[PDB]
Order: C-alpha cells, then sequence, then structure tokens
C-alpha cells in the first residue's frame, strides 16, 4: 500500500492433517517495509528434496 | 577526449576532496532524518 509493503504472520502448532482447523487466530504486524516497486505477479520458493 | 590531471607531488592547484550530497526527495519513502534530543519523564504533571 502507497510503497509501503506490509508482512503479517503467525505460527501456531495444530493436529489437523490437511486443513486449517476450525478455530480463529490472528496475524501478527511483523514489518513494514520501506519498498518503493509495484508488484502484480508474484511466485513461491520451495525447498526440494 | 581525456586528458590527465597534472597533480604534481608538491595552493589554488591543490587537491580538494569535494563531496556532493545530492538528495533525492521522491524517488522513493523518506529514509533519512536528522536525529533529535529527547526529554525526561514526568509524573503526574499536566
Amino acid at each position: 500500500i502507497d510503497g509501503y509493503f506490509k508482512i503479517y504472520s503467525k505460527h501456531t502448532p495444530i493436529n489437523l492433517v490437511r486443513d486449517l482447523p476450525q478455530g480463529f487466530s490472528a496475524l501478527e504486524p511483523l514489518v513494514d517495509l520501506p519498498i518503493g516497486i509495484n508488484i502484480t505477479r508474484f511466485q513461491t520458493l520451495l525447498a526440494l528434496h | 577526449p581525456l586528458q590527465s590531471y597534472g597533480f604534481q607531488p608538491t595552493v589554488g592547484y591543490q587537491p580538494y576532496r569535494v563531496v556532493v550530497l545530492s538528495f533525492e526527495l521522491l524517488h522513493a519513502p523518506a529514509t533519512v532524518c536528522g536525529p533529535k534530543k529527547s526529554t525526561n519523564l514526568v509524573k503526574n504533571k499536566c
């Protein structure tokens, strides 16, 4: 938003094997980077065995 | 096209070191600001 790249996160130990458990939690603000570029496309880096 | 600077190893011809501070004020969000002095806290006082 307006040149600020905001990253939110939260980590939770869970049991459900494949999907989100029924429940609720909120994500923390972490960092709000002063990143002055445009973004419209993206990709995920992954670990490969 | 380019000539060498005849700086001899020996005042108007003396080597002056110059630094130019060119300030980009719109290409990004604000990033550099001068520090400023704080002040002590006082309790129970408007």
